[PDB]
C-alpha cells in the first residue's frame, strides 16, 4: 500500500494505489483505499483491511451522529475519534490511517495516525509499505501552498515511485481532491504514470 | 514481553539490642549497571516507634511502606489512638504481603522497634509474608556477605572460650548501641568493597524509648 | 526441612528441625515449624514457609470460631479437613504445603492427619514430611514399636530429626520437641544440632562416618 | 570495565580501571587490564577476562617471534591484523574487546577490536560497560594537538567517569603512555581515589577461640633422610 | 537398574544389589545379578542406564583380567577403583557418556583390609565405610549412621543390611524383587544364597 | 544441572607475616544428599598448595593432572616448582579447555622458597588469574567468604593469629551454605614448616 | 502488555542554586526511521512545573491530556487556583507515579520514563523520576534512556552531591545541559539536532526555549581517518 | 492412586483396591481404603490424581445419601452410575476437571442381580462382567478372559481375584502394598479382612 | 549505513556515510566505509563489519597476487572474487558489498553483491539500511554520462536524505572519485549537507 495526503493552497488532496495482496497474490487490483467518513473529511487506510474498514465504519457512524447534534465536525475532531479507537484498542488493531479534510475556517488539514495510536498534524503525510521508498523524494519535492495541478503531479510522481519499488503497491492511482469547490475523484492508469 | 518486576539493588540491616534497635540501609539506588541516585532513602519512620524497609524492587517497596504507613493511620482511627505494637505491626505486614501471594511484592522486608516490655525487636519477612522475630538480619543484594559476619559478631557463633578445648561457648551478650553501630558501619564498608550495588551512603535509624534518631555515614562511590 | 509425628502407647511425639532456605542460601536456623493451634492441637510446617505459616495461623482462627459456636473443642479430623478443603480450592495456583495436624480429643484419642497442598488428606500412625523425610523414616521405622517409654519415644523423634539434619543439606539448625497426651501438648525444648550431634555421637557411639 | 585510548601531539595513551567482576561481586580490586604485546605496543582488554588475557599473550608471543625473525620493531598493524583474524576465526566465542595502541617506525597508532573481528581507527576510543561514561568525557574535552600533560588528564578523567558512574568499573586508574622516540611508560595505580577507610574495630580473635579436633605436621620436603 | 548398597565391616565388604529388571510397564526378570568379579578379591556392582551398565562392567572386567594375566598379579582395590574412575571421567566428556554408577568392594591382600569405593557416572570417587547409589542412600544412610561400627563382624554387617533392605521394602515405591548379597574377604568372593 | 553447585564445597586462602594459610571444608554431596565427610579439596606439589572447589570429578582429575605435570617439571628442572610459576601452569591448563572447561575454582597458596615472599592466587574455570595481597575465596559459599574475609582480615597477622582469622572466616561462611561444611581443614604454611589442623564444626 | 511504536529518546535534567533545568530533543522515532521531526516532549503544567517524557509517544499524548485535564479539575470550585491552591510539582508527580504503578500492576503499562522538574511554593527545587514500572527516585541530576549513561556522568561533574547545588549558577547549569545534548547527538542513533529546553527558576519563573540546535560540533578530525586498520589512502 | 479391580459374579460384585499411597519418593501409607459406600448396596472404588479422588468420591457419597433421605429409597446401581457419569462428563469441560476414574459395584435389589460399572474421568461408562482402571487391565483382562464364567460363586470370584493380584505382584514395577477386597451382594457390603 | 556507487562520464564515484551503530549507540561516528582492494578498484561495505572487513582483506590479498602474476585486474574480476567468497559462504556471512572501479578500456563500472551472493552490473547502485529511503529519489534524479560536479551533487543529495531518515546512518559523507586522473578523496560535513 502507498497512501498520502497533501495540503495545498485551495485545500487538500488524498492519494492512494489500488493493490490489495494476500502474501504475493493480488486479491484485488482495483481497491478503493480513499474512504469517506464525512462530506469533506476522508481518510487513507493502511494495515489490516478488516481493522481499517471496521474503524472507518465506526468513525462514519460517530461523525454522522455528531452532525445530527452539533453540526459539521472539524477535521481535528475526526482525527480524534480515529485516535481514540486506535489508541484504546492498540493491542488488537493493525491500522495506520491518514485523516484529511477541508474546513472553510481551517482550510486543508492532514493528520496521520500510525500503529501506536498517536496523532500528528502535518503539512503532508505518507504511509503504507510503499512509503519507505519515497521519504527522500517527498521531502525534497514538497512545497507549501502549491497549486492543484502541482499537488496532483507531486502525488502522481510520488506514488508512481512507491508503486515501482513496492510489490505490495500497484494498479491505478486514485486521488480525491477536497476544496471549497467540492469533492473531485481522479484516477490515473499504469500507461500514464509508469512512463513518468 | 512486559516484565513487571525490576531490581533496584541496595542492602539493609536490622539489629536488636537490649533496650534499643537499629535499622540501617545503604542509600544507593540502581538499575543494571547505572546509578539512579546516590541518596534515595530506603529506611522509613512509620510512626508508633516503628522503622521499616522493603528492599528489592523499589516500586513494590515504596508501595508496601506506603500501605503500612496508612495501616498505622487507620489503626489509630479504628482503635482509639492505640499504639500499634511491633508484634501487631508484623502480623499486619504478613497479611499485606500474602494478599498478593499470586502477584508478589518483590521485596525483603525488615522492621525494627521495641516490644511491649521495652526490649529491642527486629522482624523479617520473605516476599509472600512468612515472618520471624530475630535478633539479627541483613536483607538485599549483599545479605549473603553480611549475615555470616553478624552470626559471628552479634550471636558469637563458632566462638569458644579460650582454653576450654571447645566445650564452653562464648556467652551471649547484649551489645551497646555504640558497639552495634560499629558492626553496622564495618558490615557496610565490607559489603561496599565486594558488592557493586552497595555504596554511596549509609543511613542508620536508631529506635529507643526516647524516639527515632538518625545517623548518616559516607560510603565509597565507585 | 524435616518434620515428623508418630503415635505410640503414651500419645503422640512431634519433632521438627528449624532450618529455612532460599535455594542453597541458609536464610535461618531458628525457624518455628510447629504451630500451637490450641492446648490440644498442633500443626507442623513443610513446603513454602509463607503458605504454611499463613494458612495454619488461619486454621487456628477457624478452630477458635468452631469452639465459640459449638461450645466444644474441634476434632482433629474436622480441623485437618478445614485446611485440606481450603488448599483444595487453591489447587493448581501453586501453594506448597506438606503438613501434619496432631492432637488429642476424647472421642478420637490421639490422632495424626497428614494434609498437603495437592489435596491429599490421610490419617495415620507415622508421618515424615519434607526434603529430609526419607532420612527420618530410616531411623524411625527401625526403632519404632507401639510401646516405647515416653522418654524413649521423645529420644527417637529427636534422634530421627538429627539423622535427617546431618544428611539432608536443607535440614538443620535445631530440634523442637513436643509430646501430646490426654491433658494436652507439652514442649520438650529446643536442642541445637551443633551441640546435640556431638553429645549423641559420644553417648550412643553412632556417626562413625564422622571425624570426631 | 572502563578502558580508553586517545592520541596526543607525538604519541598515544591508554587508560583502564582496575575492577574485575563475577556478575555483581568484585573478584579483584587491582587487576591489570592494560596488556603487554611488545615493548611499545599495549592492549586494553574488556569482555571475558581470560579471553582478553589469552588473546593478547598469544599475539604478543607471535609478535615477539615475528620481530626476531624480521629483525624489526613490531608494528601495531601486525598486532591488529593478527588479533582480528584470530578473533574472526572464533566468531565472537572468544569474547575479547580490545583497544590496541602503540608506537613503531610508521608512527603512533590507535585501534579498537571487537570480539567478532571488526576493527576501527580512531583518535579517541572507549570500550566496556563504562564506555559511554568515558566517551561522554572524551566527546566533551578531546581536541587536536593535546600535550602529554593534557592527554594524561583527559584519559584519567575518561576512566574516572566510568569508575564513579558505572557499577562494572571501579577502584584505581592504570595508564600507559607511548610517545614517539621515547620508552613507553606504564603507570599502574596512576590514581588511587578508592582506598578503603580505616575500620571501626579490630576483629582479631583471642587465641584458642576456634575448636580443634586434630593437629599434625605436614611433610612438604623431599625424603626425610638417614 | 535400581538399588545397590555396600558396607565395609572389620574383615570384609558386603555388596547388596537388587534383582529386578524393569522395562517400562513390565518386570522382565526377578533374578538379575548386577555385579561382575573384576579379580579374585575385587567385586564391582553397578546401576544406571540399560545396556550401558553391563557393557561398562564387562569392559572393566576384561581390562582388569588382561592386567592380571600380563603381570601375573592382582591389582589392589585402590588401583582398580582409580582405573574405573578415570574411565568414567574420560566418558563424561565423550560424544555419548556411560550412564553407570558403581560400587567397588575389594579385600586388599597386602594391607589385610576391606575397602569400599563409591564412584558415580561423572567419575566422582569416594572411599566409604558404607555407600549407596540413587535413591537407596536417602533411606539407608540414616540407618547406617546410627547402627554402623568399624569393628563389626560379617554376620553383624548382614543383620545391619537386612535392616536396610526392610526399610527399602517398606518405604520405596518400586518393587525391586529383593537383593543378591555377596561378601568379599581374604578368601575371595562368595554369594549368600539365602536372604 | 549447574555443575559448579552439584557437589558443593569451599576453599579460602589468606596471607600473613612471613606465612600463608589455606583452608577448605570436607563435604561432598549429590545436591541435597550428603555423601562424604572426608573429601579434602587441598592438595600439595612440593611446597606449593592448591585448593580446588567445584565439580568433584574435575577436582580429582585436576589434582592428578597437576601431580603429573609438577612431577615431570621437577625431573627436568631439577627443583620443585614455585607458586608464581605453578599459577601460570594452572592458568595455561584451564584455558586450553576454553570451550569444554573444567567446572572448578582453583586457589594457589605458598611461599616462594628463594625470596621468602607469601603468595596466593585464585582463578575462574577458564584460567583468569586473580593475584591478591590479602585473600582469595572459592566455592558455593564464595559470597559468604567474601563478606567474612573483607571484615575479619587485617594485614601482617602472625601464623597463630592468622589461623584464628581464616578458621572463623571458613566456619561462619560454611554455616550459611547448605552445600558446604561437614568438617574443615586449615593449613598454616611457613617457609620450612607446615601445620595442618582439623576444625570442630556443626555437622548439618 | 504492548510494545512501544513511535518513541522519544533521552530527557535530561539537573538542579542549580535557584531552580531546575530540563531538556529533550524534538524527535519521534519509528524504530530506526526518524519519522517525526517536530514533537514537543517537554510539557509545562502551570508556571512552576515541566514534565519531560520519553518512551512511547501515543502514551505520552495520553499523559499530556491527563495533565491538561488535571489543571481544569484543580480550577473547579477553587478561588485560589492561581495562588495558594495552584498545582505543585510534588502533586503532579505523585499523581503520575500513582498512575504509572497502577498501570504496571494491571500488566498494561504506559511505556514511558518521566521526569517532573519544578519549583515548589517555598522555593525548594523539585526533581523526580518515574517510569513504566512505577519506580521512582530523586537526585541532583536525572536522565532517561541514553542520557542516564552519557548525560549523568557529565552533569554529576558539576553537581556531584547536594552541597554543590547552591554553588551552581544557572549559566553553568545550562551550559552543562547544552553540552550534554551535543554529546547525545554525536552518540545516540535515535536523537536529533533540534531540542527544547526549560528553566524553572524561583525568582525569574518558567522560561521555555523552543527550536534550539546543537552547535559548535567537532567533525574536522574525520578527514584524516582512513580505512579500518592498514589502509593509507 | 494405582490399582482398582472389579469382578461381577453370579450373586455379587467384588471390588479390589490397592492400599499404597505414594507421594513421589516415599510410600506414606500402606493401609488406604480407596472406596466409599454410596448406599447400603452400592460401593464405588476410585483412582486418579491426589486430592481429586477423595473430594469427588465424598461429593458423590453426599449427593446419593441426600437422595436416600429425601425419597426414603435406595437408587439402583444403574441410576447411581448414570449420575456419576454425568458429573464426570460435566467435569471434563470445566476450568479444572476431576482426574478420577471409578468402578461402581452394586446389587440391584429390584432385579436381584449384581452390576459392575466402569467409568473413566472423561465420563465413559460401560457395564462389564469384570473391569479395571489404569495399567491393571493390561495384565488382568487376559486372565479374566480365560477364567471368567458368569455363574461363578463368590468364593470362585475371590480365587480368580487372587490370581489377578498375584500376576500384578509378579509383573508390575510399583509395590502397591496389597489390596483391600470388598463384596457387594443382597445383604449389603462387607470387607474380606484376610487377603 | 547508506552507501552508493555511481558511474559517470569520466569514471565512477563511491559514496558513504560514516556511522557505525551497536543497537542505538553510535560505536564510531567517523567510520571509513569506502575501502580499497586495488589502486582503482574500491568497494562500499554494508552488513556485518567483521564479515565485510574479513572479505575485503581477502579480496585485497587475491588482487595483489593477481597483479603480481597477470597484471592489473578488471573491475569484473574483482566483483567475481567478492562474489565467490559471498556466495560460497552465504550461510555464515552477512555482507552487502558494492564494487566500483575504473579501467581505461571499460571506463567506470559498478557491481552490486547483495546478501545471497548474486552479482548485478548496474549504472549506479545503492545499499545499506538507509538506501530504502532514496530508491524513489535516486531513480528520478539519476542520468547517464553526468559530469563530476553533477555526480558529486547527486550522491551528496541522495545520502543527505538517507542520513536524514535512517538512524543507522549519519556523520560525515565520505566520497572517493575514480577516474583516469587518479584517486580523489572528498569529505562533506553535517553543516554542509543537512541544509540541502
Ligand atoms: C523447609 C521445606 S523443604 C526445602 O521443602 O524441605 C522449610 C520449612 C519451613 C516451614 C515453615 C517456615 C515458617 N517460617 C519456614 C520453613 N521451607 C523452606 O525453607 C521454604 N523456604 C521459603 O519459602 C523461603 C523462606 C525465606 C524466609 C527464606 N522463601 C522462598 O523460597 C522464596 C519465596 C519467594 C516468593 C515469591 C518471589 C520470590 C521468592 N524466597 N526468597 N527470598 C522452601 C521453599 O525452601
Ligand atoms: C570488565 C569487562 S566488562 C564488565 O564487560 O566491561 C573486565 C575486563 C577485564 C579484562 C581483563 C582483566 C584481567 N585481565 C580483568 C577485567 N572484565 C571482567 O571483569 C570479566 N570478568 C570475568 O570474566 C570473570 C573473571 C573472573 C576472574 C572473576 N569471569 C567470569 O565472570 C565468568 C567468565 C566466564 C565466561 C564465560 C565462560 C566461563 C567463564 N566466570 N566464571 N566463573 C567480565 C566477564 O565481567
Ligand atoms: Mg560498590
Ligand atoms: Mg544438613
Ligand atoms: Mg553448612
Ligand atoms: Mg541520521
Amino acid at each position: 500500500t502507498s497512501i498520502m495526503a497533501v495540503t495545498f493552497k485551495d485545500g487538500v488532496i488524498l492519494g492512494a494505489d489500488s493493490r490489495t495482496t494476500t502474501g504475493a497474490y493480488i486479491a484485488n487490483r482495483v481497491t478503493d483505499k480513499l474512504t469517506r467518513v464525512h462530506d469533506k473529511i476522508w481518510c487513507c487506510r493502511s494495515g489490516s483491511a478488516a481493522d481499517t474498514q471496521a474503524i472507518a465504519d465506526i468513525v462514519q457512524y460517530h461523525l454522522e451522529l455528531y452532525t445530527s447534534q452539533y453540526g459539521t465536525p472539524s477535521t481535528e475532531t475526526a482525527a480524534s475519534v480515529f485516535k481514540e479507537l486506535c489508541y484504546e484498542n492498540k493491542d488488537n488493531l493493525t491500522a495506520g490511517i491518514i485523516v484529511a479534510g477541508y474546513d472553510d475556517k481551517n482550510k486543508g488539514e492532514v493528520y496521520t495516525i500510525p500503529l501506536g495510536g498517536s496523532v500528528h498534524k502535518l503539512p503532508y503525510a505518507i504511509a503504507g509499505s510503499g512509503s519507505t521508498f519515497i521519504y527522500g523524494y517527498c521531502d525534497k519535492n514538497f512545497r507549501e501552498n502549491m497549486s492543484k495541478e502541482e499537488t496532483v503531479d507531486f502525488i502522481k510522481h510520488s506514488l508512481s515511485q512507491a508503486i515501482k519499488w513496492d510489490g505490495s503497491s500497484g494498479g491505478v492511482i486514485r486521488m480525491v481532491v477536497l476544496t471549497a469547490a467540492g469533492v473531485e475523484r481522479l484516477i490515473f492508469y499504469p500507461d500514464e504514470y509508469e512512463q513518468l | 514481553q512486559f516484565n513487571p518486576y525490576g531490581d533496584n539493588g541496595g542492602t539493609i540491616l536490622g539489629i536488636a539490642g537490649e533496650d534499643f534497635a537499629v535499622l540501617a540501609g545503604d542509600t544507593r539506588n540502581i538499575t543494571d549497571y547505572s546509578i539512579n541516585s546516590r541518596y534515595e532513602p530506603k529506611v522509613f519512620d512509620c510512626g508508633d516507634n516503628i522503622v521499616m524497609s522493603a528492599n528489592g524492587f523499589a516500586a513494590d517497596g515504596d508501595a508496601l511502606v506506603k500501605r503500612f504507613k496508612n495501616s498505622v493511620k487507620w489503626y489509630h482511627f479504628d482503635h482509639n489512638d492505640k499504639k500499634l505494637s511491633i508484634n501487631s505491626a508484623a502480623r499486619n505486614i504478613q497479611h499485606l504481603l500474602y494478599g498478593k501471594r499470586f502477584f508478589p511484592y518483590y521485596v525483603h522486608t525488615i522492621i525494627a522497634g521495641l516490644d511491649e516490655d521495652g526490649k529491642g525487636a527486629v522482624y523479617s519477612f520473605d516476599p509472600v509474608g512468612s515472618y520471624e522475630r530475630e535478633q539479627c538480619r541483613a536483607g538485599g543484594a549483599a545479605a549473603s556477605l553480611i549475615m555470616p559476619f553478624l552470626d559471628n559478631q552479634v550471636n558469637f557463633k563458632n566462638q569458644y572460650e579460650p582454653g576450654t578445648n571447645g566445650k564452653v561457648k562464648k556467652p551471649l551478650k547484649y551489645l551497646s548501641v555504640e558497639e552495634v553501630i560499629k558492626l553496622v558501619r564495618d558490615s557496610f564498608t565490607s559489603a561496599t568493597e565486594r558488592h557493586i550495588q552497595v555504596g554511596d551512603g549509609l543511613e542508620i535509624l536508631i529506635v529507643t524509648k526516647d524516639g527515632v534518631r538518625k545517623e548518616f555515614y559516607e560510603l565509597k562511590r565507585d | 526441612t524435616t518434620t515428623l509425628a508418630f503415635r505410640f502407647q503414651g500419645g503422640i511425639i512431634v519433632a521438627v528441625d528449624s532450618r529455612a532456605t532460599a535455594g542453597n542460601w541458609v536464610a535461618s536456623q531458628t525457624v518455628k515449624k510447629v504451630i500451637e493451634i490450641n492446648p490440644f492441637l498442633l500443626g507442623t510446617m513443610a513446603g513454602g514457609a509463607a503458605d504454611c505459616q499463613f494458612w495454619e495461623t488461619w486454621l487456628g482462627s477457624q478452630c477458635r470460631l468452631h469452639e465459640l459456636r459449638e461450645k466444644e473443642r474441634i476434632s482433629v479430623a474436622a480441623a485437618s479437613k478445614i485446611l485440606s478443603n481450603l488448599v483444595y480450592q487453591y489447587k493448581g495456583a501453586g501453594l506448597s504445603m506438606g503438613t501434619m495436624i496432631c492432637g488429642y480429643t476424647r472421642k478420637e484419642g490421639p490422632t495424626i492427619y497428614y494434609v498437603d497442598s495437592d489435596g491429599t488428606r490421610l490419617k495415620g500412625d507415622i508421618f515424615c514430611v519434607g526434603s529430609g523425610q526419607t532420612f527420618a523414616y530410616g531411623v524411625l521405622d527401625s526403632n519404632y514399636k507401639w510401646d516405647l517409654s515416653v522418654e524413649d519415644a521423645l529420644y527417637l523423634g529427636k534422634r530421627s530429626i538429627l539423622a535427617a539434619a546431618h544428611r539432608d543439606a536443607y535440614s538443620g539448625g535445631s530440634v523442637n520437641l513436643y509430646h501430646v497426651t490426654e491433658d494436652g501438648w507439652i514442649y520438650h525444648g529446643n536442642h541445637d544440632v551443633g551441640e546435640l550431634f556431638w553429645k549423641v555421637k559420644e553417648e550412643e557411639g553412632s556417626f562413625n562416618n564422622v571425624i570426631g | 570495565t572502563t578502558i580508553a585510548g586517545l592520541v596526543f601531539q607525538d604519541g598515544v595513551i591508554l587508560g583502564a580501571d582496575t575492577r574485575a567482576t563475577n556478575d555483581s561481586v568484585v573478584a579483584d580490586k587491582s587487576c591489570e587490564k592494560i596488556h603487554f604485546i611488545a615493548p611499545k605496543i599495549y592492549c586494553c582488554g574488556a569482555g571475558v577476562a581470560a579471553d582478553a588475557e589469552a588473546v593478547t599473550q598469544l599475539i604478543g608471543s607471535n609478535i615477539e617471534l615475528h620481530s626476531l625473525y624480521t629483525s624489526r620493531e613490531p608494528r601495531v598493524v601486525s598486532a591488529l591484523q593478527m588479533l582480528k583474524q584470530h578473533l574472526f576465526k572464533y566468531q565472537g566465542h572468544i569474547g575479547a574487546y580490545l583497544i590496541v595502541a602503540g608506537v613503531d617506525p610508521t608512527g603512533s597508532h590507535l585501534f579498537s577490536i571487537h570480539a567478532h573481528g571488526s576493527t576501527d581507527v580512531g583518535y579517541y576510543l572507549s570500550l566496556g560497560s563504562g564506555s559511554l561514561a568515558a566517551m561522554a568525557v572524551l566527546e566533551s574535552h578531546w581536541k587536536q594537538d593535546l600535550t602529554k600533560e593534557e592527554a594524561i588528564k583527559l584519559a584519567s578523567d575518561a576512566i574516572q567517569a566510568g569508575i564513579w558512574n558505572d557499577l562494572g568499573s571501579g577502584s584505581n586508574v592504570d595508564v600507559c603512555v607511548m610517545e614517539i622516540g621515547k620508552d613507553a611508560e606504564y603507570l599502574r595505580n596512576y590514581l588511587t581515589p578508592n582506598v578503603r577507610e580505616e575500620k571501626q574495630k579490630s576483629y582479631k580473635f583471642p587465641r584458642g577461640t576456634t575448636a580443634v579436633l586434630k593437629e599434625s605436621i605436614v611433610n612438604i620436603c623431599d625424603i626425610q633422610e638417614e | 537398574m535400581d538399588i545397590i548398597l555396600g558396607i565395609r565391616v572389620q574383615d570384609s565388604v558386603i555388596l547388596a544389589s537388587s534383582k529386578a529388571v524393569t522395562r517400562g510397564i513390565s518386570v522382565l526378570k526377578d533374578s538379575d545379578d548386577k555385579t561382575r568379579q573384576l579379580s579374585p578379591h575385587t567385586l564391582m556392582s553397578f546401576a544406571g542406564e540399560a545396556g550401558d551398565t553391563v557393557q561398562f562392567a564387562e569392559y572393566i572386567q576384561a581390562n582388569i583380567q588382561l592386567y592380571s594375566i600380563r603381570e601375573d598379579y592382582e591389582l589392589s582395590p585402590q588401583a582398580v577403583s582409580s582405573f574405573v574412575r578415570q574411565e568414567l571421567a574420560k566418558s563424561i566428556r565423550s560424544r555419548r557418556p556411560y550412564q553407570v554408577n558403581v560400587l567397588i568392594g575389594g579385600y586388599d591382600k597386602k594391607k589385610n583390609k576391606p575397602e569400599l569405593y563409591q564412584i558415580d557416572y561423572l567419575g566422582t570417587k569416594v572411599e566409604l565405610p558404607y555407600g549407596a547409589h540413587g535413591y537407596s542412600g536417602f533411606y539407608t544412610f540414616s540407618l547406617l549412621d546410627h547402627h554402623y561400627r568399624p569393628d563389626m563382624t560379617t554376620e553383624e554387617g548382614l543383620d545391619l543390611l537386612k535392616l536396610c533392605v526392610q526399610e527399602l521394602e517398606k518405604r520405596m515405591p518400586m518393587d525391586f524383587k529383593g537383593v543378591i548379597v555377596k561378601i568379599v574377604d581374604k578368601d575371595g568372593i562368595r554369594q549368600v544364597d539365602d536372604f | 544441572s549447574d555443575p559448579s553447585s552439584i557437589n558443593g564445597g569451599i576453599v579460602v586462602a589468606m596471607t600473613g607475616k612471613d606465612c600463608v594459610a589455606i583452608a577448605c571444608d570436607l563435604r561432598l554431596g549429590s545436591q541435597s544428599l550428603g555423601v562424604s565427610n572426608k573429601f579434602e579439596k587441598i592438595f600439595h606439589y612440593g611446597h606449593v598448595f592448591l585448593g580446588i572447589t567445584g565439580l568433584a570429578t574435575d577436582v580429582t582429575t585436576l589434582n592428578e593432572m597437576f601431580r603429573y605435570k609438577t612431577n615431570l617439571y621437577k625431573l627436568k628442572e631439577e627443583r620443585a616448582i614455585e607458586p608464581e610459576t605453578f599459577t601460570q601452569l594452572v592458568s595455561s591448563s584451564l584455558y586450553e579447555r576454553r570451550f569444554g572447561p573444567y567446572f572448578v575454582g582453583p586457589v594457589v597458596a605458598g611461599i616462594n622458597s628463594k625470596s621468602g615472599k607469601p603468595f596466593i592466587a585464585g582463578f575462574d574455570l577458564i584460567g583468569c588469574i586473580d593475584e591478591a595481597k590479602d585473600f582469595i575465596v572459592s566455592g558455593t559459599a564464595s559470597d559468604q567468604l567474601f563478606g567474612m574475609c573483607e571484615s575479619l582480615y587485617e594485614p601482617n597477622l602472625e601464623p597463630e593469629d592468622l589461623f584464628e582469622t581464616i578458621s572463623q572466616a571458613l566456619l561462619n561462611a560454611a554455616d550459611r551454605d547448605a552445600l558446604s561444611g561437614w568438617g574443615a581443614v586449615v593449613y598454616i604454611i611457613k617457609k620450612d614448616e607446615v601445620v595442618k589442623r582439623y576444625l570442630k564444626m556443626r555437622q548439618d | 502488555t504492548q510494545q512501544p511504536i513511535v518513541t522519544g529518546t533521552s530527557v535530561i535534567s539537573m538542579k542549580y542554586d535557584n531552580g531546575v533545568i530540563i531538556a529533550a530533543d524534538n524527535l519521534g522515532s519509528y524504530g530506526s526511521l526518524l519519522r517525526f521531526n517536530g514533537v514537543e516532549r517537554l510539557i509545562p503544567v502551570g508556571d512552576n512545573t515541566v514534565v519531560g517524557i520519553s518512551g512511547d509517544i501515543s502514551d505520552m499524548q495520553h499523559i499530556e491530556r491527563l495533565l491538561k485535564d488535571l489543571v481544569t479539575e484543580n480550577a473547579y470550585d477553587n478561588p485560589l487556583a492561581d495562588a495558594e491552591e495552584a498545582l505543585e510539582p510534588s502533586y503532579i508527580f505523585e499523581y503520575l507515579a500513582t498512575v504509572m504503578y497502577q498501570r504496571r500492576s494491571k500488566m498494561n503499562p504506559l511505556w514511558n520514563a518521566i521526569i517532573v522538574a519544578g519549583v515548589q511554593s517555598n522555593g525548594d527545587q523539585f526533581l523526580r523520576y518515574v517510569n513504566l514500572l512505577g519506580v521512582t527516585y530523586s537526585s541532583p541530576t536525572l536522565a532517561t534512556g541514553f542520557g542516564a549513561h552519557m548525560a549523568n556522568p557529565l552533569l554529576r561533574k558539576v553537581v556531584d552531591r547536594e552541597s554543590d547545588i547552591p554553588k551552581t549558577t544557572v549559566q553553568v547549569a545550562e551550559e552543562a545541559i547544552v553540552n550534554a545534548m551535543r554529546v547525545l547527538y554525536y552518540r545516540d542513533a535515535r536523537s536529533s539536532r533540534n531540542f527544547s529546553l526549560a528553566i524553572i527558576d524561583k525568582n525569574t519563573g518558567l522560561t521555555f526555549k523552543k527550536n534550539l540546535q546543537v552547535e559548535n560540533m567537532k567533525w574536522d578530525f574525520a578527514k584524516d581517518i582512513k580505512g579500518y586498520g592498514t589502509q593509507k589512502i
